[PDB]
C-alpha cells in the first residue's frame, strides 16, 4: 500500500492529486486524514473499480479510481485548511499507507530551504566519556517539511542517532516564523580520531516543483537535499 | 465523540508496565482494534478483540475487551525505548465489507531512558567550517531532569532527545542550545534546573 | 411491475337505514405501498376516519384496511378514494349495499 | 396448525430518505405493531409479551433496535455497491417466522426485491432463490461474510421463534379460542347477463375464519354458489359473502344456509321472500346511485 507523494507545499488555489497505489487485490479504498485532537477521519472511499463514494467531510475534496489498484485524492481549489496529514487505506480488517504531509501556504514568498551546519565534538568531552558527540543544526526553513539524516563514510546510521522530534520556532511570537531543527550523532572517542573517517548531515528540504512560478531575487526555494559535513580529527 | 481515549499524554519509566484506556459509545460495536504509530508513518495494527468480553495477548501487548462496559484496555509489559508512538483506539460497527471504522484521538506514549551512571555535563562544540558559530550541548543527565525554553527571544534551547548506541547499549539524554548574541555556554539552560555535580568546562 | 389498488367498500352490520354503523374500505393488491386512501360523506372527507396498520399477503401484494363510523340513508353517498401511483387519477369506489 | 409471522415493509426514495414498518401476526391476529414513527415494539394485545420477563422482553426488543438502523444503512451501502446497476426507489420486503406443530416447528425468513422473492436464510448463511437476478450474488457474499449476525439470525430462527410462539400460544389461548356469532342479511344486483339476477347472501361479523355458506333448494345445494373472498372487519371480525346467479324466477324457494362453529348446530337459514327479507329489504332503500354498473 503505497502513497505518493509522501510530501508536498501547495499553494491557496492550486491543483494537487494525493495518489494511491496497493496490490492486494482489494475491493475496498479510503482517503482519512490526521489532525491533532481528532483522529483519523473519513474524506472519500470506494467500494471497487469505478466507485467513488463521500465521506464525513468531502467538502474540498473530489476521489477518483481508474483501476483496482489506484485511488487519487483530487483537490481542484486548495485551502490552507487543507493542509494536514493523509493517510490512505484498503481492505475489507483495513491495511493504512505511510502517510502524506501537505502544507497549503497562503503565499509562497515566505518559503526558504535550511541552512546546514555540522559542529565538532569537544576536546573536554572526549576526554572525559571517551565519546564523541557531533550536533547538526538545520535552520531557517519554511515550511517544516525535512527529513534528517546522517551519514558516515557513504552509509546512512541510524546508531548513535537522535533527531528533535519537533523543529522550534525561530521567532515564536510570529504566526509565519521559520524553523530550526538539531540532530546529533555520537559516536567513540577513537572512531572520532580517526582522521579516514568521514561525516556529512543531510537534509531533504521538500519545496517548490517546475509548475509553481517564481519571481523574486532569491534563489527558486524548490525540493533539495543540504549538506554539512566533517571529517575526523587526531589532533 | 463516539471512540474517548484515557490520558492524553503517558510517560513511563523503561522497563515498567504502561496502561492504556479506550471508551466508546459506538452502537453496534462489532470489534475493536489497537494500532500503532510511530512518528512520521502509517498505522499498524496490534490487537483485536472480537468477544462480549475478550482477552487477547501478543508478544508484551496484551488487549481486553468489555462490550458490556463499553470499554477496553491496552496492557505493555517491560516497555521499551522504541515503544515511543501514538496508539489509536478503533472500533469497527459491522464485521463486513460494510462496515465503518470509528477513529479515538490516540495515546501518545513517551518512554524515558533508565540512566544508569548520569553524567551531567555541558560542553561547548564549534562549527566544522568556521569558529565564531558554536553552539551548547548538554548531555550525559537522567531522565529525572526536565529542560525548559528559553525566556530569551534571540537564545534557542530544544527539548531533549534520547540517543542509543546499540553495540554498546548507552543510552543518553541531551539538549542542544545555541545564540546568535554575552551567551555564555555555562548559563545557557539556566531556566530549566541543573544538578550540581553538572560539568562546565571552561571554553 | 406496478400493481393496481383493488377497492372494496362493505357495511359491518346489515344496511338499516337512520342506524349508525362502520363502512370498511378494504384496499388490496397494491405495489408499492405508498397510497392515499379517503373516505367521503356526499364528496366531503370524513375527518374521524381509523385506518389498520399496512401489511402484505402471500403475493407479496400489499392490503390495508379503512373504516370508519356512518350512519346510512337513502340519498346521503358514501365512497372511497384511492390515490396510487399506479393510477393517472385517483380511483373513486361508491358504496353498493346490494353488491 | 399455527404461524406465527413478521412481516416487515422497508421503502427506499432515494439516498437519503427512507422508512421501515413491521407488524407481527399470529394466525390472523395482529400482536405487534412498530411504526416507523416509534423506537419501540407495541404490544397490540394484552397478552403480547407472551410468556417473557420484563428483562427478557427488552433484550429483544433492543436487538430488533440495533437491527432497524443497521438494516437501513447496510441497503443504502449496498446500492451504493450496485450504483449504475440498481437505483432507487427500492421496495423491500420481509416475511420472517416459523409455523407451530407435538412440539416440533419450522422456522423461515424470506426476502423481496422490487416485490420478487429473491433470498432466504438456509442453515447458517443468506441464499439466493433459484430465479433471482444474477446481480445479487456479490451482495450475498458480502453479507455472509458477518459471522455475528449469521450467529443471532440462526439463534432466532433455530430457537427463539418457537420459544417465543409456544409462550403466545398459551397466553393468547383465550382470545384464539373466542366464538363471535355472525349475522345474515339478502339482496339482489343485475347479473352480467341479460334477463339474469345476482343474489347475494352477506355472512358479516363471526369468528373464527372458517365458514360454510351455500345457497340451496331444501335439500339441494345450489351448485352456482361462488364464494367470495374473506374481508376483515375493524373489530377482528370477518365478512364473506356467497352469491347466487339466477334467471329472474327462479328466486323464490331459494334459501341461504350458513354454517358457523358459533352456532352450535342451529345453522342460519335466509328464506328469500320472507316476512323477515322483506321487512330488512324496505329499511334498505336507497337513490341507487352510483351503483356498480
Ligand atoms: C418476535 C417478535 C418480533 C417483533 C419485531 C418484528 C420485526 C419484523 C422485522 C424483521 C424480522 C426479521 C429479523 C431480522 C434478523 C435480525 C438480525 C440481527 C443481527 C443484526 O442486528 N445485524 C445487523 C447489525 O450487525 C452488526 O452488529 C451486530 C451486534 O449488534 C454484530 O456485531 C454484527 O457482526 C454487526 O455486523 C447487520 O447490519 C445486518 O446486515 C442487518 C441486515 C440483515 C437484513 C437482511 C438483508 C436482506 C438481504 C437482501 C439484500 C439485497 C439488497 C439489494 C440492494
Ligand atoms: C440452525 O439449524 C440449522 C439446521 O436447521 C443448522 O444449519 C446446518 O449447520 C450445519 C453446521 O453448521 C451444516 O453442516 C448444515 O449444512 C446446515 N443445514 C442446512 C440445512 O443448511 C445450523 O447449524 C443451526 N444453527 C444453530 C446456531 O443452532
Amino acid at each position: 500500500v503505497t502513497q505518493s507523494p509522501r510530501n508536498k507545499v501547495a499553494v491557496t488555489g492550486g491543483k494537487v492529486t494525493l495518489s494511491c497505489n496497493q496490490t492486494n487485490n482489494h475491493n475496498n479504498m479510503y482517503w482519512y486524514r490526521q489532525d491533532t485532537g481528532h483522529g483519523l477521519r473519513l474524506i472519500h472511499y470506494s467500494y471497487g473499480a469505478g466507485s467513488t463514494e463521500k465521506g464525513d467531510i468531502p467538502d474540498g475534496y473530489k476521489a477518483s479510481r481508474p483501476s483496482q489498484e489506484n485511488f487519487s485524492l483530487i483537490l481542484e481549489l486548495a485551502t490552507p485548511s487543507q493542509t494536514s496529514v493523509y493517510f490512505c487505506a484498503s481492505g475489507d480488517e483495513q491495511f493504512f499507507g505511510p502517510g502524506t504531509r501537505l502544507t497549503v501556504l497562503e503565499d509562497l514568498k515566505n518559503v526558504f530551504p535550511p541552512e546546514v551546519a555540522v559542529f565538532e565534538p569537544s576536546e573536554a568531552e572526549i576526554s572525559h566519556t571517551q565519546k564523541a558527540t557531533l550536533v547538526c543544526l538545520a535552520t531557517g526553513f519554511y515550511p517544516d517539511h525535512v527529513e534528517l539524516s546522517w551519514w558516515v563514510n557513504g552509509k546512512e546510521v541510524h546508531s548513535g542517532v537522535c533527531t528533535d522530534p519537533q523543529p522550534l520556532k525561530e521567532q515564536p511570537a510570529l504566526n509565519d516564523s521559520r524553523y530550526a531543527l538539531s540532530s546529533r550523532l555520537r559516536v567513540s572517542a577513537t572512531f572520532w580520531q580517526n582522521p579516514r573517517n568521514h561525516f556529512r548531515c543531510q537534509v531533504q528540504f521538500y519545496g517548490l516543483s517546475e509548475n509553481d512560478e517564481w519571481t523574486q531575487d532569491r534563489a527558486k526555494p524548490v525540493t533539495q537535499i543540504v549538506s554539512a559535513e566533517a571529517w575526523g580529527r587526531a589532533d | 465523540t463516539q471512540v474517548e481515549q484515557s490520558p492524553q499524554s503517558l510517560v513511563v519509566r523503561q522497563g515498567e508496565n504502561s496502561v492504556l484506556q479506550c471508551n466508546y459509545s459506538v452502537t453496534p460495536d462489532n470489534h475493536l482494534r489497537w494500532f500503532k504509530q510511530d512518528t512520521g508513518k502509517g498505522l499498524v495494527s496490534l490487537t483485536v478483540l472480537v468477544d462480549q468480553k475478550d482477552k487477547t495477548s501478543n508478544g508484551r501487548y496484551s488487549a481486553t475487551l468489555d462490550k458490556d462496559a463499553k470499554h477496553s484496555t491496552l496492557h505493555i509489559t517491560a516497555t521499551l525505548l522504541d515503544d515511543t508512538a501514538t496508539y489509536i483506539c478503533v472500533v469497527g460497527d459491522r464485521g463486513s465489507a460494510l462496515g465503518r471504522l470509528h477513529f479515538g484521538a490516540g495515546t501518545q506514549l513517551i518512554v524515558i531512558p533508565d540512566i544508569q551512571n548520569p553524567d551531567p555535563a555541558v560542553y561547548q562544540l564549534r562549527d566544522s567550517k568556521s569558529s565564531d558559530k558554536s553552539v551548547c550541548l548538554f548531555t550525559d543527565f537522567d531522565s529525572q531532569t526536565n529542560v525548559s525554553q528559553s525566556k530569551d527571544s534571540d537564545v534557542y534551547i530544544t527539548d531533549k532527545c534520547v540517543l542509543d548506541m546499540r553495540s554498546m547499549d548507552f543510552k543518553s539524554n541531551s539538549a542542544v542550545a545555541w545564540s546568535n548574541k554575552d551567551f555564555a555556554c555555562a548559563n545557557a539552560f539556566n531556566n530549566s534546573i541543573i544538578p550540581e555535580d553538572t560539568f562546565f568546562p571552561s571554553p | 411491475i406496478q400493481k393496481t389498488p383493488q377497492i372494496q367498500v362493505y357495511s359491518r352490520h346489515p344496511p338499516e337505514n337512520g342506524k349508525p354503523n362502520i363502512l370498511n374500505c378494504y384496499v388490496t393488491q397494491f405495489h408499492p405501498p405508498h397510497i392515499e386512501i379517503q373516505m367521503l360523506k356526499n364528496g366531503k372527507k370524513i375527518p374521524k376516519v381509523e385506518m389498520s396498520d399496512m401489511s402484505f399477503s402471500k403475493d407479496w401484494s400489499f392490503y390495508i384496511l379503512a373504516h370508519t363510523e356512518f350512519t346510512p340513508t337513502e340519498t346521503d353517498t358514501y365512497a372511497c378514494r384511492v390515490k396510487h401511483a399506479s393510477m393517472a387519477e385517483p380511483k373513486t369506489v361508491y358504496w353498493d349495499r346490494d353488491m | 396448525n399455527y404461524t406465527f409471522r413478521c412481516l416487515q415493509m422497508s421503502s427506499f426514495a432515494n439516498r437519503s430518505w427512507s422508512r421501515t414498518d413491521s407488524v407481527v401476526w399470529l394466525g390472523d391476529l395482529q400482536t405487534h405493531r412498530w411504526s416507523n414513527d416509534s423506537a419501540t415494539i407495541s404490544f397490540t394485545k394484552p397478552w403480547s409479551q407472551g410468556k417473557l420477563s420484563n428483562q427478557q422482553w427488552e433484550k429483544l426488543q433492543h436487538m430488533f433496535q440495533v437491527y432497524r438502523v443497521s438494516f437501513t444503512r447496510d441497503i443504502q451501502e449496498l446500492v451504493k455497491m450496485m450504483s449504475p446497476k440498481e437505483d432507487y426507489p427500492i421496495e423491500i420486503q420481509l416475511s420472517a417466522g416459523c409455523e407451530m406443530y407435538g412440539n416440533a416447528s419450522e422456522s423461515f425468513l424470506h426476502v423481496a426485491f422490487q416485490g420478487k422473492y429473491v433470498v432466504r436464510f438456509w442453515g447458517t448463511s443468506w441464499q439466493t432463490v433459484p430465479g433471482a437476478p444474477s446481480w445479487l450474488d456479490l451482495p450475498i457474499k458480502v453479507l455472509n461474510a458477518d459471522q455475528g449476525t449469521s450467529a443471532t439470525v440462526q439463534m432466532l430462527l433455530n430457537d427463539t421463534c418457537p420459544l417465543f410462539v409456544r409462550g403466545l400460544l398459551e397466553a393468547g389461548k383465550s382470545d384464539l379460542e373466542k366464538q363471535e356469532k355472525p349475522v345474515a342479511w339478502l339482496s339482489s344486483v343485475p347479473s352480467s347477463a341479460h334477463g339474469h339476477r345476482q343474489l347475494v347472501c352477506h355472512v358479516s361479523g363471526f369468528y373464527p375464519k372458517p365458514v360454510w355458506v351455500m345457497w340451496m333448494r331444501g335439500d339441494q345445494e345450489q351448485q352456482g354458489t361462488h364464494r367470495g373472498d374473506f374481508l376483515p372487519n375493524a373489530d377482528e371480525t370477518w365478512y364473506l359473502q356467497a352469491t347466487l346467479d339466477v334467471e329472474a324466477g327462479e328466486e323464490a324457494g331459494l334459501a341461504c344456509r350458513v354454517k358457523h362453529s358459533s352456532l352450535g348446530g342451529q345453522d342460519i337459514i335466509l328464506y328469500w321472500g320472507s316476512l323477515h327479507h322483506i321487512l330488512d329489504a324496505q329499511k334498505m332503500v336507497w337513490n341507487h346511485r352510483h351503483h356498480h354498473h
